[PDB]
């Protein structure tokens, strides 16, 4: 899951306030509806360039699922079912919320 | 097909572990000081200084234990051109005056001496060994006229750097470093438990 | 009556007058943020419109001195965080619109000094409406037009050869515009978001003249050491020599047409439709 | 305007451009 | 050692892409050394408490590779393995500045950069320097240089050459081959009553 | 008077003369090659001139007799390393030049023989300026038109029907180009370089006619045979049976609009604007 | 003339138009 | 014309990948 | 319109890669 | 204007496989 | 568990491109286990026969 | 009309185009 977002930018102002890691929050709304909290993620790449004179900054922002996927397995379930396993792996080997 | 390549990869290259081994760690930790350089020339601040390398590996070495830096001279000169972090020697030299150290305060300290030059396009700090510490260079050349040429080296943590500090005592310290003045310098680690902030104090 | 553009405590007034049925003004409204679906389902498209319109004014009229001619170029060049403020003198517009310069275009402000006329310059402004409070930038580049007071030819000077232009039929035309200003559409407003950049802008002088005289040795001159050189990082000396107040430019020739000689039958002279000078690094 | 198999590769970059000085 | 005077000031540059790029990092490494028998953990503290406070997790932001280094024998070599794994892959300014000319300057040499658009005053290493004629353009790559897919495709053949060489006797005897390569051309005439043909083979 | 284009031994003398206020020649100077910063931190741009620049010679003009505009077509169109040379009657040009027909062109010449206007052609030439030494390649292509001395009508051939075309308003127009040559920029000198191409050149025939008798049968004729069927590999027959001395071209119709049928309000007749072919390969 | 990014993808190819023959 | 570089990448991903998935992987 | 094929290959690198860089390596 | 996404990745395939071998494999 | 009541009329849609993706598709698979000793055959008997 | 040296990146669609009506 990623996000991108494109701004205008001016003395590099914005490229600041977006360094890796930091909280990014995408709210969507329609027509008068109340706003919707549709992307959460943190930065991962900042980019500025000159777009035929324009000063672009391009923030991208991955998700949650990064930590299930740069993760690894440290004990065996052998000889445990399916939910004794999603305990201990989600418990110990991922920093997200274990909820049985 | 990456993805899949590179699944593969790590499956194989991970094939003889024990799992079960001793296990060790090392921490990476990350701290920096700050050095800032401001001259002043019979009442003219330079335009731009640059702390150079030879200064940043002059500190360096000498944190490592192998000795402080000796600082004896303001050199001057007549040329203002190509300053960088890389200088080794001030652009055209034209004059050298023995240092007065004052440390009118933690965390820094300054280097005055008096002087007549005319034309003084640049101005550095320089130690016994004639190893430069900084160079700084004006716009336009000052006439010096028994004026007193101020170096002031003020010693600061680097707040970019995040959940690593350098304490008023290592400030002091790196003070100390740069002022032949019998510093505090690394002799041992700790490790603790304590989870609050890091501060300055 | 009159149109004022002001920027700050700099203030031009454009008569807004033309002979018989002539356009003015000409104000454009659009919508080029709006999708419309290409396909889909339906006879119809389905919509949505969610950002902010274009309105654009196109102005043109007259100026009675050269002087505030270049007052006008230099205000419309200049790179400021300054609103550019516009008075139209008709009620169907608001006493003051926040503008900028035509939004991607070489061509914002047309200025003509036609021969046989005195006093009397022909001005066309492309503008874009923009947010009032929604001008943003950083830097600022004040533009000057250099000035002198002289009565001498138009010379250019390249390669240590001085060549002047001939003053027969001499017809002189600058256009200025900042195309590398952003002006960027912004969701619940009315107007966009202008991005002033002090960054590279467009000024362009166009000649037109008659070679009468001494024709092979003007035109050689000129050809020889303007366009069969390479010129480098360097270029053409474009001096006015005080001809409509104006001074010294560095400039250069751009692309495929820039100079053209035509030979009419039963003429015994050449006729230069265009000589076309960029201006270029000099404003250090 | 461009496409690849009907998809549209021309940026969505929402600058505005307006109709140059007349002469 | 080297600074090119001629820097890049406002007036002399025409484009810029400057990013931080941060895709590929992670703050965890362990590394399996012996015959796969014992294991050294490499621990970026600082980047996983920057997850945890700015994603809001319950515990420290982890984020993990394994790698086994079998011929290693030394704790402290597999540490500097796993170190350099990180540092390889930390976040970096990498930014493209286009400019003009710069025909003496070199990648590893120091060069003052102004862009006041971005807000950019400083000197920096040169990791990359392209010239373009035609468009005339000097691109310059500052503070360091990173691929794209040839560095996935990299990283992997890497791997994959450490996998296949392992169990390799190095001090096994050698034997040689020679490829060697000669040809001898057979001209055809044809002649038939004093006429040649037209086409032989 | 006359301008003289020239190869090794084959010379056309091309008149210069036209009606009125005519342009005969038009010369357009330029910088194709010139760098000007597009964006960067100046209010003017940084550039940078480093190659040959560009001239182009526009001649119009009119032949006396057809069979020298056959000997033109025929010059403009042969590939060969032989410089194509051109003396020009105004002061203001050196004696020679070497010239390559227009650059990137399909129309480096027209030639028009319109209805009326017996001996009488138009030509409207396009020549880029070459540098006399650099002009390189390998192969000879000699181009002849098909002549012959015949009366009879423009008479189209395909697939065993043969059409003719009606004489009434009968206007033919034949262009001719080499649009596979490279002109390429050189360093240091003002003139590009001409690498001669021993490939496939542009040759094209327009045909403009009014069908006023037997309107059904003519249209249809060259309609279904010509248009409704697929030609393959091969095309139509193009006859001219003598007239403007020209023989037989085999060629096709290409694109969209090759073909048109007018019909007017208040008019008994069909006028065609345009039949348009290309002529495709036939030499071995 | 075409962008990625504000990158040229055209060709600085140095080959040369001069315009055709004016009819 | 200003052109999408995501969109580009996207589109041709297919075409791509094809080569070598005419040679199993 | 001439197209450049390095051009168009350098520029789209950063994309062409970002699909991996979402999933590992 | 349709561009065909086969000839754009045939076209440039050349390009992509530079850098790598630049680098090696 | 979850259904989105709204949608996708023919009205509604404005782009598609629904492929049937089968260039990777196998129909055997032998896995080697027990550190190379003992093998299985996983048969796809239908796309055999099919092809 | 586009190339990348100098092979057609247009895709051959046999789809028909013809003039607007008049105005
Ligand atoms: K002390
Ligand atoms: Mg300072
Ligand atoms: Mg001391
Ligand atoms: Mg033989």
């Amino acid at each position: 899951d990623y996000a991108v977002f494109k701004m205008d930018d001016r003395g590099g102002q914005a490229f600041e306030a977006y360094p890796r890691g930091t909280r990014v929050e995408a709210y969507v709304s329609e027509g008068t509806e109340p706003l919707d909290n549709r992307f959460t993620g943190y930065v991962v790449e900042r980019r500025e360039n000159e777009q035929q004179g324009a000063d672009v900054l391009e923030v991208e922002a991955y998700s949650f699922d990064q930590f299930l996927r740069r993760n690894t397995v440290t004990n065996d379930q052998t000889g445990n079912t399916i939910s004794q396993a999603l305990a201990d792996i989600i418990q110990t080997d991922t920093p997200v919320r274990f909820n049985a | 097909i990456l993805s899949e390549l590179s699944e593969s990869v790590q499956r194989i290259e991970m094939q003889g572990a024990n799992r079960d081994a001793p296990k060790n760690r090392i921490t990476t930790t990350n701290a920096a000081a700050i050095v800032s350089v401001d001259v002043d020339a019979g009442g003219t601040s330079a335009d731009a200084d640059r702390f150079v390398n030879d200064g940043r590996n002059a500190v360096r070495d000498a944190w490592t234990g192998a000795g402080n830096p000796d600082i004896a001279n303001i050199v001057v000169g007549d040329d203002n051109s190509g300053l960088s972090r890389t200088n080794t020697t001030l652009g055209n030299q034209t004059d050298s005056v023995s240092v007065t150290e004052s440390l009118p305060s933690a965390k820094v300290v300054e280097y005055s001496a008096t002087l007549t030059q005319s034309g003084v396009e640049e101005i550095g700090l320089e130690t016994s060994t004639g190893t430069l510490l900084t160079r700084a260079t004006f716009e336009t050349p000052v006439d010096l006229s028994s004026d007193t040429v101020t170096v002031t080296l003020t010693v600061s943590n680097d707040d970019s750097v995040s959940r690593g500090v350098m304490t008023n005592d290592g400030q002091t310290a790196v003070r100390d470093v740069l002022a032949d003045n019998s510093p505090t310098l690394p002799t041992d680690y700790g490790y603790g438990d304590d989870s609050t902030a890091v501060a300055e104090t | 009556v009159d149109a004022t553009l002001s920027r700050g405590g700099t203030s031009v007034d454009i008569p807004l007058v033309e002979e018989g049925g002539e356009i003015l003004l000409s104000s454009t409204f659009g919508k080029p943020e709006v999708n419309v679906r290409k396909s889909g389902g339906s006879l119809n498209p389905r919509v949505i419109d969610s950002w902010s319109g274009l309105q654009t004014f196109q102005l043109v009229g007259k100026l009675y001195d050269y002087s505030t001619s270049h007052q006008l170029a230099d205000l419309v060049k200049t790179a400021s965080t300054t609103p550019l403020e516009l008075q139209i003198p008709q009620d169907a517009y608001p006493d003051t619109v926040t503008v900028a310069p035509a939004a991607g275009q070489a061509s914002a402000l047309t200025l003509e000094y036609p021969a046989g006329r005195k006093d009397l310059v022909d001005v066309s402004l492309s503008l874009t409406r923009v947010d009032p409070n929604s001008v943003r930038g950083v830097g600022d580049q004040q533009a000057t037009t250099p000035t002198t007071t002289g009565t001498g030819p138009v010379e250019v000077t390249a390669g240590g050869t001085t060549v002047q232009l001939p003053s027969s039929g001499l017809s002189v035309e600058r256009t200025v515009g900042r195309p590398n200003d952003a002006v960027r559409r912004v969701p619940r407003q009315a107007d966009p978001r202008y991005e002033v950049k002090a960054k590279v802008t467009n000024d362009v002088f166009t000649f037109s003249f008659e070679t009468l005289d001494n024709i092979p040795a003007t035109l050689n001159a000129l050809t020889d050491n303007v366009f069969r050189e390479q010129l480098g990082r360097d270029g053409v000396t474009l001096d006015f020599n005080g001809l409509l107040g104006l001074g010294s430019v560095k400039a250069i020739p751009v692309g495929s047409s820039p100079f053209r000689q035509v030979h009419q039958a039963g003429r015994g002279w050449v006729t230069v439709p265009t000589l076309e000078f960029r201006r270029i690094y000099s404003n250090e | 305007n461009a496409t690849i198999d009907g998809r549209q590769i021309s940026e969505s970059t929402g600058r505005y451009r307006s109709d140059p000085s007349r002469r | 050692t080297v600074h090119i005077d001629r820097g890049v000031d406002n007036t002399q540059w025409f484009r810029y892409d400057i990013p931080e790029l941060g895709k590929e990092a992670i703050n965890e490494v362990e590394v399996w050394f012996d015959d796969g028998e014992e294991s050294v953990i490499v621990d970026d503290g600082t980047d996983k408490l920057d997850l945890q406070d700015s994603l809001g997790l319950p515990s420290p932001g982890t984020q993990r590779k394994e790698l086994q280094r079998p011929l290693v024998t030394d704790i402290s070599d597999a540490e500097d393995i796993g170190r350099k794994y990180l540092a390889f892959r930390n976040s970096t300014l990498s930014g493209t500045v286009t400019t003009y000319g710069l025909y003496d300057a070199e990648p590893g040499d120091t060069i003052d950069i102004t862009i006041d658009p971005r807000g950019i005053d400083e000197e920096f290493v040169i990791a990359a320097i392209e010239y373009r004629w035609g468009v005339d353009e000097t691109i310059l790559t500052v503070v360091e240089k990173r691929g794209d897919v040839d560095d996935i495709l990299s990283e992997l053949s890497e791997s994959v050459q450490r996998i296949e060489m392992q169990g390799a006797n190095r001090d096994a005897p050698k034997n040689r081959i020679t490829t060697t390569n000669a040809a001898a051309i057979v001209s055809v005439d044809v002649d038939a009553g004093g006429t040649s043909a037209d086409a032989d083979r």
